[PDB]
RNA sequence: UGUCCUACGCCGGCAGGCGCGGGUAACCCGUUGAACCCCAUUCGUGAUGGGGAUCGGGGAUUGCAAUUAUUCCCC
């Protein structure tokens, strides 16, 4: 394929892996 | 399970993921007859129409396109529907229907399944 | 006489911060970006000019190179040489010139001003 | 063939004063 | 020559349309036009009147062509 | 059935003349849903003949500069071209336009040829390829001059071009142009 | 629809004819000073329908549409939308259509004439 | 390219052809232009009108040219397309269907001058097998040169694609007994070069 | 299992969220709505005269799809070709105070908020809104 | 592409102003929301709603300075 296309087919193939895995405030206490 | 394969036109690039399912074809979250040229509406149903409803009804495929133009995405979402059909159906049925599929999937047209090698020319000086 | 609906003799009384409005766009921005004293110390010389001369003729000529100097309603009835790089005019300046600059009164170009063969044998 | 009315500097036609606006005349034979 | 095509109906060529036009095999606002001497506003307007009353078939809609139809 | 635009059927269309079977290609194995399909049609000699004859219209439809690049366009030009020959006429649009490319043919042409001034005639005859080049060409110049100045739509002057060039009238642009050079063939033999 | 029996072919406005067949919004930029920006507004100003050619209207509201263009600003015409801004002589905001145009414009000729200016001077030689 | 290479010209200049030569705004210009000065090249007196031959006249833009400045003239052409456009502009003179290469069939001893703006040109080829570019070139002379009064002047304006058609016409042309040469107006320049034969009789 | 913006024909959809707005009248609208090009590029004003609600209605469906969209971004969105004369033509943007002029109103209609990371983006009322609008599209065009 | 590219908020109808941030850069501009293209509306063969030159009046910006129109916008 070549490295042009073939970053924007891995960036995007990555993308589209994350979106099936993911279907607060941060803990500023730390001793509860 | 899933497979996930691309197809790409000049600057186009698809990526497909198909599974198990009821038979719903999505692109960008959009369905296959709302994308936006309908004049090319046909290229986006030739592999639907070619197999039959029956064929696509145990998978779900979702589809993503960046870049390229109007029809060079059409030309990649064909592409890569297809194509994520025949690598479903090589690796979790047999290879029986997986040859009848690539038959009359190439017989129709070649860029179905193996891409079109075209691009464009750099200039020098 | 009327510019803008103004009349000549309160245009003269008239002061610069409220001549903005009734000039142009060009002549209000170079009003806003202040006046150099080049032009300081000629308007001073056609003040002078008036002053002196007498009061039944125009004044004498005043000679300048100062093309780019708007001509603000004070200025009229002077006598101003302006120079269009080779000789001098003597402009008058008539109350109908105020928004006008002075270069376009020396024009600096002259205009220009622009038989066939029947065989014998 | 109309070599006096040819232009040295660039490529056309140049009048001249004392001939008349640029022509060839060549006769037959 | 110059075209001087009507734009409104006159009442002669009115009724020539409501007799006519429902048969002809094929009816659009351009061969209209080029026939009963309209112009192209009024030869489309004129067919939404049609339509409206049920005269017409309507094959395909368009912003660049509309073709229409006789009934039977 | 593999149907043009969905409602045009490829299987009831049949080529009169021996000549053009190998190169009128519309029969099941040339079927297409649409005349788009982005082949590299041009890459090797006599490979356009196995292009499908619709695409090659809308091809030649892409024409004089300002539509040079639009065939999402031509094709929408050729949709209406043919609901309007099945409006017409009553048959199928593929039968009109197949008889309008045998009929739109010049079987026999003249080549000019001139060694010091005497420019003088010759004529050759028409290889079977080039008699498909030449009737697509006719029949699409003949839509285009036909309207560009008058309200008439281009998909109603090509449906009414091939029309005239299937009858073999008289009125077509490529009839009339297709005898005048056989008119000046047959004059020099 | 049909011709109405008051149609008019040929309208007479601003001592120029207005040719009937025309769109109103249109039509009414055959009168100098006005074009299709300004027609366009002061249609909408008037509340007059735009798919009316300019034959059926009647006398009506024909003459609210002259005293809407001849006199803009007291309909909410704003002062930058006018051709002509504060004047030379008496500065106020107005819109010259017929004959106001070729006199102001003659006028503005004959200024700069008068004064001698560059471009008074080569619009005489040119 | 060239209108010669489309055919014989009583088919290329069709109805079709003949329309869009009329409203040709380059044409009306042009052919109005060269032949003011074809008409000023023969050096015919002033104040006398005289009775000339506009020889491939088509349109008759030429011979409104002559009609406007006192003269009357006849006009020969092959094509019945741009004679009907002739006859639609209420032009003055005659015309007449006709082939020049065939003749030109007046009486001998009879025009004061002949007048021709790009008609020549047509004869250096032959479509059709009877036809010879030679013969059909010095059949044109040698009538014109009958046909023409003695002392009077031919200026022809001819649209050469090379340097061989110039000659095949000179040599045709002096073959028949004419005398004079070949005028160029601006002979180096391209858009205003222009070709005249000018042609007399001793 | 119910229907969403991205499932309907988008031109369908903001014809129906167009007549929504207007049959609310909550919609503040400007007072030179009649008066005005909406680009600096357009040779005429709109030709409907309703021309404020469509924008407002295909504003919202914009905010929908890609969030913390702000003037500047809506201006890029609208822009088209200026045919600049005899010059060669060149793209340029909308006209900001239109588009502005839009989210504020919007905002009143409850449907907009600021973004803290940008421009604005839309209520969980005004989804709310959209998505049942998108019901009542695909119930008369998909099931007839 | 860059320390000159710009995001966002407010004002004006537009050119354009005021404020506050990101980025020496596969980090911000920028998921570079480009134009033809696609879908609806009006126009209807008319030098016409094609074509825009040449002009009149006004507004804004950079510059020591805009006159012989720096440039941009509106009618
Ligand atoms: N062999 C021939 N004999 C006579 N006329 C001929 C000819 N070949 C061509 N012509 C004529 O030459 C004409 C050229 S058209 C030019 C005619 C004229 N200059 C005008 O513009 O009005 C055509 O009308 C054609 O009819």
């Amino acid at each position: 394929v070549g490295p042009r296309l073939s970053r924007r087919i891995l960036q995007q193939a990555r993308q589209q892996q994350e979106e099936l895995e993911a279907e607060r405030e941060r803990t500023t206490r730390l001793g509860p | 399970q899933s497979v996930q394969v691309f197809g790409r036109k000049k600057t186009a690039t698809a990526v497909a993921h198909c599974k198990r399912g009821n038979g719903l074809i999505k692109v960008n979250g959009r369905p296959l007859e709302m994308i936006e040229p309908r004049t090319l509406q046909y290229k986006l149903l030739e592999p639907v129409l070619l197999l039959g409803k029956e064929r696509f009804a145990g998978v779900d495929i979702r589809v993503r396109v960046k870049g390229g133009g109007h029809v060079a995405q059409i030309y990649a979402i064909r592409q890569s529907i297809s194509k994520a059909l025949v690598a479903y159906y090589q690796k979790y049925v047999d290879e029986a229907s997986k040859k009848e599929i690539k038959d009359i999937l190439i017989q129709y047209d070649r860029t179905l399944l193996v891409a079109d090698p075209r691009r464009c020319e750099s200039k020098k000086f | 006489f009327t510019y803008r609906g103004v009349d000549l003799d309160q245009l003269l009384d008239m002061s610069y911060e409220q001549l903005m409005q009734l000039y142009s766009a060009r002549q209000r921005r170079r009003l806003n970006r202040g006046l150099r004293r080049k032009q300081h110390s000629l308007l001073k010389r056609l003040r002078k000019a008036k002053k002196e001369a007498p009061p039944m003729e125009k004044p004498e000529v005043v000679k300048t190179h100062l093309r780019d100097m708007i001509i603000l309603p004070e200025m009229v009835g002077s006598m101003v040489g302006v120079y269009n790089g080779k000789t001098f005019n003597q402009v008058e300046i008539k109350p109908e010139m105020i928004g006008h600059y002075l270069g376009e009164f020396s024009i600096t170009y002259k205009p220009v001003k622009h038989s066939r063969f029947i065989p014998l044998k | 063939p109309g070599a006096e009315y040819k232009a040295k500097k660039a490529k056309g036609d140049v009048k001249k004063k004392g001939r008349p606006d640029p022509y060839a005349y060549i006769p037959l034979n | 020559d110059k075209l001087n095509n009507l734009v409104l109906f006159d009442k002669a060529t009115y009724d020539k349309l409501c007799k006519e036009v429902p048969n002809y095999k094929l009816i659009t606002p351009a061969v209209v036009s080029e026939r009963l001497k309209i112009r192209g506003s009024l030869a489309r307007a004129a067919l939404q009147e049609l339509l409206s009353k049920g005269l017409i078939k309507l094959v395909s809609k368009h912003r660049a062509q509309v073709i229409y139809t006789r009934n039977t | 059935d593999i149907k043009l635009f969905g409602k045009w059927s490829t299987d009831d269309v049949q080529i009169n003349d021996i000549s053009l079977q190998d190169y009128i290609a519309v029969k099941e194995k040339y079927a297409k849903y649409l005349p788009h399909s982005a082949g590299r049609y041009a890459a090797k000699r006599f490979r356009k003949a196995q292009c499908p004859i619709v695409e090659r219209l809308t091809n030649s439809m892409m024409m004089h500069g300002r539509n040079n690049g639009k065939k999402l366009m031509t094709v929408r030009i050729v949709k209406h071209a043919f609901e309007i020959i099945h409006l017409l006429t009553g048959e199928n649009p593929l039968q009109v336009l197949v008889n309008a490319i045998i009929n739109s043919g010049p079987r026999e042409d003249s080549t000019r040829i001139g060694r010091a001034g005497t420019v003088r005639r010759q004529a050759v005859d028409v290889s079977p390829l080039r008699r498909v080049n030449q009737a697509i060409w006719l029949l699409c110049t003949g839509a285009r001059e036909a309207a560009f100045r008058n309200i008439k739509t281009i998909a109603e002057c090509l449906a009414d071009e091939l029309i005239n060039a299937a009858k073999g009238s008289s009125n077509s642009y490529a009839i009339k142009k297709k005898d005048e050079l056989e008119r000046v063939a047959k004059s020099n033999r | 629809l049909v011709i109405p029996e008051k149609f008019q072919h040929i309208l007479r406005v601003l001592n120029t004819n207005i040719d009937g067949r025309r769109k109103i919004a249109f039509a009414i930029t055959a009168i100098k000073g006005v074009g299709r920006r300004y027609a366009h507004v002061v249609l909408r100003k008037a509340d007059i329908d735009l798919t009316k050619r300019a034959g059926e209207l009647t006398e009506d509201e024909v003459e609210r549409v002259i005293t809407i263009m001849q006199n803009p600003r007291q309909y909410k015409i704003p002062d930058w939308f006018l051709n002509r801004q504060k004047d030379v002589k008496d500065g106020k905001y107005s819109q010259v259509l017929a004959n106001g145009l070729d006199n102001k414009l003659r006028e503005d000729l004959e200024r700069l004439k008068k004064i001698r200016a560059h471009r008074g001077l080569r619009h005489f030689w040119g | 390219r060239r209108p010669e290479h489309g055919g014989p010209p009583e088919l290329f200049y069709d109805e079709t052809e003949a329309r869009k030569y009329v409203r040709n705004s380059r044409m009306i210009d042009i052919q109005t232009r060269m032949a003011g000065r074809a008409l000023e090249l023969l050096y015919l007196p002033e104040n006398k009108p005289c009775y000339l031959l506009d020889i491939g006249c088509g349109t008759g833009l030429s011979g409104s040219y002559l009609s406007d400045e006192g003269h009357y003239w006849v006009g020969l052409d092959i094509s019945p397309a741009m004679l009907d456009e002739a006859v639609d502009r209420e032009i003055e003179g005659d015309l007449l269907l006709g082939d020049m290469g065939q003749g030109i069939p007046f009486k001998p001893g009879t025009f004061d001058g002949c007048i021709s703006i790009s008609a020549v040109q047509w004869l250096c080829n032959a479509n059709k097998k009877s036809e010879n570019p030679a013969k059909r070139l010095y059949c044109f002379f040698a009538s014109l040169f009958s046909v023409l009064v003695r002392g009077s002047r031919a200026v022809l304006q001819l649209y050469p694609e090379n340097s061989e058609q110039l000659e095949l016409i000179t040599t045709q042309a002096t073959k028949a007994g004419f005398s004079g040469g070949m005028v160029v107006d601006y002979p180096n320049s391209a858009k205003a070069k222009k070709f005249y034969l000018c042609l007399f009789s001793g | 299992p119910g229907v969403t913006v991205k499932d309907v024909n988008q031109q369908e959809f903001v014809r129906a969220l167009a007549a929504f707005l207007k049959k609310s009248g909550k919609l503040k609208v400007p007072e030179w709505v009649d008066t005005v090009k909406l680009a600096k590029h357009k040779e005429l004003a709109p030709y409907d005269e309703n021309w404020f609600y469509t924008r407002a209605a295909s504003t919202a469906r914009h905010l929908y799809l890609r969030g913390g969209a702000g003037v500047g971004s809506m201006t890029k969105i609208y822009g088209g070709r200026q045919r600049n004369g005899v010059m060669p033509s060149h793209f340029s943007r909308g006209s900001k105070s239109v588009a502005r002029r839009v989210l504020q109103a919007l905002e009143g209609l409850k449907m907009v908020e600021k973004d803290q990371d940008g421009g604005r983006k839309l209520t969980p009322q005004g989804q709310r809104d959209l998505d049942r609008i998108a019901g009542q599209v695909a119930a008369a065009n998909k099931k007839h």
